[PDB]
């Protein structure tokens, strides 16, 4: 079992990805909080020549 | 097995007990690491390879189920078994049987394919073993470049090179060989042909146009002193430029073997250096010449200077174009690559001299135009 | 250019990207550009050293894009614009 | 409280997972270092605690912060290369006793020591004068050996340790199958 011993950091990697996304998914309230107006939408598909 | 390996442990051979001490005290204290080093001393020391084939099996067990020592340890007593049993059939699932065994902790894969492929440059395969070679020098391009790894690489090189397929490959990593090397601690009856076949193969190599890079380091011409001078003075002679035929002659038909089909080229090759030095002697008053001096140098004659110059111009060595009239020699560009003690001082005068006219100028145009302008 | 800078920039190449290395001198009199782009990648060299980390020099350009001249040209207030003609000229001319 | 920095250094050599001691007492020390963390954290949880190793090139870890929920996190990928190096692991962190935020922080550095001593008299008794010098809090932790345990580091620390008045701890364990927490704990430096 020596070799699954290195899933340990990988799984305190893994929460402290869960421990900082508090932060920038947080502010996704102060910034997505209300529109102020509203504005039609027309889809039209561009080409760039990622 | 540990209470089982003191009998076979205890009884050897009348010398034998003098290592077995520390070996069974090392053993019975359980250090992994001090056992390794006694097995490093054991096989490092000139045994008489008749009672080995025991201690070879325990210690390739005890290696395999230790998993705490690096196993190239291993991988140099298991070179030792193959080295000692010269049984190729059992060497690809012993060598295999260490890939499955060593897990993802070092990458020692290349060592691992490097003996593969060094057992397998026997008689019985050589294109898949070139392949293998190329995917060993193609994994790891990383920062550990201890090179000694590189230095066995070098020596599948060297297996490579009793091919006579290709001779250029096996200089260019003589020159890795060449740069690799850290003190004179390998023995030196051995760098005698090492130095015998690396200067017949520098000699040999036609992927190269100039033997400085060979000579101008120090190594070779300090391990060349103990042998005899007939290679030293040729290789000055094609190093400095050959102005006689004589030496090169008598060095032509020195080497008997393999250098009668290669003599026109190299006479091809050392064609170019009378041409590259004598358009690198003058740098100016009049660089232009004729073909007088390359005819007269080259003991050749005027029909075929334009083969000459033209196979000056396909080498692509030389970009020289001559607008000429009648027969003259006009050049360009060209690299020394080995050395230049004269062009050195010259190098100082006409660089001081350049410095105070650029000096002369500045003082001279700013002397009176920071005062009427500034 | 210290020998312990491979180990400094060295922690910065495990953790970051390939780190560019900038030489700067600490009075300002040296007449050259200040600042020299040195990229931090390994080199195969000919002669058969091993290898290891190389500072080549990559060209650089002191520019601003829309305010810092116009803050350094309204803090300096001594410094002159292109100006083609006799000045700007003479003087680069000169000296 | 104590107001006090601690620096540990541990091993990374191979000399740490021979089957003759503790089943690879990495793990012993690394939970000596998590219950003197903790221990310290009881005591006085504002004091900042180092991570580093003593290989060739030498790399911070974890930076001098109170916050050990991240060193649990750093203490693992010990990364097990090199064997051991004495100078610049001293300078490493006796020297980087200037970098901690409180100022008001006593300085104390511990080290646990795995492998050999390749230094020589002369660099013990240079490396001695300059601690004995600076006045650090040094306590030496040696965990196995290959020679004599204490021949030429009972001078070391005699000639390291000033102000004999309740001054530094040597630490020094002998071979044994029990643990090294309850055996480190002894001293007065746990607690």
């Amino acid at each position: 079992k020596i070799m699954k011993s290195e899933v340990l950091r990988v799984t305190h990697e893994l929460q402290a990805m869960k421990d900082k996304i508090k932060e920038n998914s947080e502010k996704i309230k102060v910034n997505k909080t209300l529109p102020y107006l509203v504005s039609n939408v027309i889809e039209l598909l561009d080409v760039d020549p990622q | 097995d540990v209470p089982g390996f003191l009998q076979q442990s205890q009884n050897s051979g009348p010398g034998q007990p003098a290592v077995w001490h520390r070996l069974e005290e090392l053993y019975t204290k359980k250090l992994w690491h001090q056992l390794t080093l006694q097995v490093l001393d054991f096989v490092q020391d000139p045994c008489f390879a008749q009672g080995d084939g025991l201690i070879k099996l325990y210690e390739n067990f005890i290696s395999e189920f230790e998993h705490r020592v690096n196993p190239l340890s291993l991988v140099e007593i298991i070179l030792h078994v193959v080295r000692q049993m010269t049984d190729p059939n059992v060497a690809l699932t012993f060598l295999e049987k260490t890939r499955e065994k060593v897990k993802s902790s070092d990458e020692a894969v290349i060592l691992c394919k490097t003996a593969i492929g060094a057992l397998k440059l026997n008689i019985g395969d050589l294109q898949v073993t070139k392949e293998t070679i190329e995917d060993v020098e193609e994994m790891l391009n990383n920062l550990p470049g201890v090179t000694s790894v590189h230095s066995r690489f070098y020596d599948l090189s060297s297996k490579y090179y009793q091919t006579i397929g290709n001779h250029a490959s096996y200089y260019k990593d003589a020159l890795r060989f060449l740069g690799c090397v850290d003190i004179k601690d390998l023995p030196v009856s051995e760098q005698q042909e090492r130095a015998f076949t690396l200067g017949l193969a520098g000699l040999l190599g036609e992927g190269v146009f100039n033997f400085g890079e060979l000579l101008m380091h120090p190594v070779l011409e300090s391990l060349r002193n103990t042998d005899r001078q007939w290679l030293i003075d040729t290789l000055y002679a094609f190093n400095s430029g050959n102005v006689e035929r004589f030496q090169t002659l008598k060095t032509a038909w020195g080497q008997q073997p393999d250098l009668a089909a290669n003599e026109a080229q190299l006479l091809r090759k050392i064609q170019l250096l009378c041409l590259m030095e004598m358009t690198f002697t003058r740098p100016a008053n009049h660089r232009q010449l004729t073909f007088e001096e390359i005819a007269k140098s080259a003991k050749i004659t005027v029909n075929e200077v334009e083969l000459l110059v033209m196979k000056a111009l396909s080498v692509g060595l030389v970009k020289g174009s001559i607008d000429e009239v009648d027969k003259r020699v006009h050049m360009t560009w060209v690299q020394p690559r080995v050395l230049d003690l004269q062009q050195i001082k010259g190098m100082k005068d006409r660089l001081e001299f350049w410095c105070t006219d650029v000096k002369s100028m500045e003082m001279l145009v700013e002397h009176q135009a920071h005062d009427i302008l500034t | 250019l210290h020998k312990n800078d491979i180990a400094i920039n060295e922690l910065m190449k495990r953790y970051c990207p390939n780190s560019v290395l900038v030489i700067i001198d600490v009075k300002p009199k040296d007449l050259g550009l200040p600042t020299e782009a040195y990229i931090s990648v390994e080199e195969v060299h000919d002669d058969g050293t091993p290898t290891s980390k190389t500072f080549e020099h990559v060209t650089s350009e002191i520019g601003a894009e829309e305010a810092e001249e116009v803050g350094v040209e309204h803090l300096l207030r001594d410094i002159k614009d292109t100006t083609v003609g006799t000045l700007s000229q003479r003087i680069t001319n000169q000296v | 409280m104590v107001l006090e920095s601690t620096m540990v250094c541990v091993d990374n050599s191979e000399y740490m997972r021979n089957g003759d001691f503790l089943p690879t007492r990495l793990q012993a020390q690394q939970d000596a270092v998590n219950i003197v963390c903790h221990s310290k954290t009881r005591s006085n949880p504002e004091n900042n605690v180092g991570l580093i190793t003593l290989a060739n090139d030498c790399e911070v870890l974890t930076t001098l912060t109170p916050d050990t929920g991240r060193i649990l996190s750093k203490l693992h990928t010990v990364q097990p290369k090199g064997k051991i190096t004495f100078c610049t692991g001293i300078r490493v962190a006796h020297l980087a006793l200037k970098h901690r935020q409180g100022k008001n922080h006593k300085m104390r550095i511990i080290a646990f020591v795995g492998s050999p001593v390749e230094d020589n008299e002369k660099d013990l008794v240079k490396l001695a004068k300059r601690l004995k010098k600076e006045k650090v809090n040094v306590d030496i932790i040696n965990f196995g050996e290959e020679e004599v345990n204490t021949e030429k580091l009972t001078a070391f620390v005699n000639t390291l340790n000033g102000k004999d008045g309740t001054g530094s701890h040597l630490v020094t364990v002998p071979p044994g199958p029990s643990l090294a927490d309850a055996l480190i704990s002894s001293p007065i430096l746990a607690g």
